[PDB]
């Protein structure tokens, strides 16, 4: 829902910090900057200037969104580009949106995101893991149904099959996720601590 | 305490100003403090700690009653900070 997200981060870096420390202490040494006229310039721009998309802007807004979709870009990115390219035409007081404004709207977004969009806190290299955990529950319960005198086992003995030697260490919350999505698919019954095969 | 208050009210208004060796020296410490913070808790050299060393060195300059002061001063401000970090560890 945010139009831009900035990672405002830097490392410890002498070739910056030698400047920054020498800049920060530069303030204490004495007894172009529109220091009020900027907020008045902003106010007059907000009063007077109202941009519009040109046909020569449209072809680029589409082409750049296609490039980002080929590269990984929800339509919220195109809505962000449209509104930023308007603001970048309202700046310069231009009242008309053009190729030269659109290319900064992209370059700012690329500088923000590139600097798959991680919805549901999901990642490709973690959703494959959830599918492997779903398979791990399938095999782990079938082999116990084969060898043990039950189709059910206590959750303590589930963490003491799944967490001890099956895979790199998977915590109880991931097991409960995969198992719940498998209640929705209807392949095991959870009772109360108790879990039993279909 | 009354003579202490009477000193401080007078010591405050002197508002000492920078001398060139202070701004030259303070960066030579701050960069090393950053470089060691690169290398265990949260006690890293933020710019708030540069501003802190400035304000602390100003508070020591006020106490010795002058228009400005030499880095015989600044070296003590760095010692309060350095002793604080060694006190976080122990």
């Amino acid at each position: 829902r945010f139009d831009l997200v900035y990672l405002v981060l830097d490392k410890v870096d002498e070739k910056n910090d030698r400047e920054l420390a020498k800049h920060l202490t530069n303030l204490y040494l004495e007894d172009v900057l529109p220091v009020e006229f900027l907020t008045m310039y902003i106010s007059y721009a907000k009063e007077h200037i109202h941009p519009i998309i040109t046909e020569a802007a449209k072809t680029e807004l589409v082409r750049a969104y296609v490039g980002m979709r080929k590269m990984t870009a929800t339509t919220r990115q195109l809505e962000s580009m449209i509104r930023l390219a308007e603001a970048h035409a309202k700046m310069k007081l231009k009242n008309v949106v053009e190729l030269e404004d659109v290319q900064e709207a992209v370059r700012l977004i690329r500088s923000a995101i590139k600097d798959k969009i991680d919805m549901n806190l999901v990642q490709t290299g973690k959703s494959v893991i959830q599918r492997k955990l779903q398979e791990d529950l399938s095999r782990e319960i079938m082999n116990v149904l084969k060898d043990q005198a039950s189709d059910s086992m206590s959750f303590n003995e589930l963490i003491k099959q799944i967490n001890e030697h099956s895979q790199d260490r998977v915590e109880s919350s991931d097991i409960q996720e995969a198992l719940s999505r498998l209640q929705q698919e209807d392949k095991v019954i959870v009772l109360g601590g108790v879990r039993r095969s279909v | 305490p009354s003579k202490m208050r009477e000193y401080i009210a007078y010591a405050k208004t002197k508002r000492p100003v920078m001398s060139e060796a202070v701004n030259d020296y303070v960066v030579q410490a701050y960069i090393r403090l950053r470089q060691d913070s690169k290398r265990f808790s949260f006690g890293q050299a933020t710019p708030r700690t540069l501003l802190g060393i400035i304000r602390l060195s100003q508070a020591l300059a006020k106490l010795r009653l002058a228009d400005m002061v030499d880095i015989d001063d600044v070296e003590e401000a760095l010692r309060l900070v350095r002793v604080s970090k060694e006190s976080l560890y122990q």
